[PDB]
């Protein structure tokens, strides 16, 4: 799975994609919680590649959105399209991030798909099929 | 055109014992939702892949797919 | 509902509040 190294290349990747989802994991490969979620964003990758595309970025080489997008927990997935970021209510309370290992692959596949469908309709908001609470 | 255009499976209640309605098209279960028909919700899924959990309905937006 | 999440700006314009900041 790629990797962004600097600032820059992270704002690259973001703007790469017109018909696509950019899927972004901020943590550490050496983490536990990412390496079960690098594990399913893996395995996930070839069936979401026609309206998705994930990036890893660790946010010690790459500090820049620590304070912003609040990246204090180990493991937090993002997502963004045409250059907005787009939000999932998953009936956690918290829109803006999965924070947390989520292990079932098909679920991912489902939120995923559902975000692109939802952020190419222009919502800026859709929600996961599954309440995490 | 090579797909199957995306198709949808329901029941009343989440269990196994519970009956089966299907298959309807998207628009289909959207009409229902905005007519009433689901006021609690149903328990529905995609039939493609045929691997599927079910999903409670009100989390799911069906003008997504119409 | 009242006082709902909003969305976080995008990596460019992070990038450019950080630069901002300095």
């Amino acid at each position: 799975l790629p990797h962004l190294h600097n600032g820059w290349q992270v704002d690259q990747a973001i703007l790469s994609e017109e018909d696509r989802v950019v899927v972004i994991r901020f943590g550490h490969d050496w983490d536990p919680t990412c390496m079960k979620m690098d594990e399913v964003l893996y395995s996930i990758a070839e069936k979401v590649k026609n309206f998705a595309v994930i990036y890893l970025v660790d946010i010690t080489e790459v500090p820049d959105f620590n304070k912003m997008y609040e990246l204090y927990d180990p493991c937090t997935v993002m997502f963004f399209f045409r250059n907005k970021h787009i939000m999932i209510d998953l009936g956690t309370g918290n829109n803006n991030k999965i924070n947390w290992a989520m292990e079932d692959k098909q679920e991912m596949v489902d939120i995923i798909e559902t975000v692109y469908r939802g952020a190419r309709k222009g919502r800026g908001l859709v929600v996961s099929p599954k309440d995490y609470s | 055109h090579h797909h199957m255009d995306v198709m949808w499976e329901y029941k009343w209640e989440n269990t196994g014992d519970a009956e089966l309605y299907g298959p309807f098209t998207s628009a289909q279960m959207q009409t229902w939702v905005s007519e009433g028909y689901f006021p609690d919700g149903v328990y529905c899924r995609k039939l493609d892949p045929p691997g599927g959990q079910f999903y409670n309905s009100k989390r799911i937006d069906f003008d997504l797919y119409t | 509902p009242l006082f709902q999440q909003r969305p976080y700006p995008s990596p460019g314009a992070v990038l450019r509040a950080n630069a901002e900041a300095s």
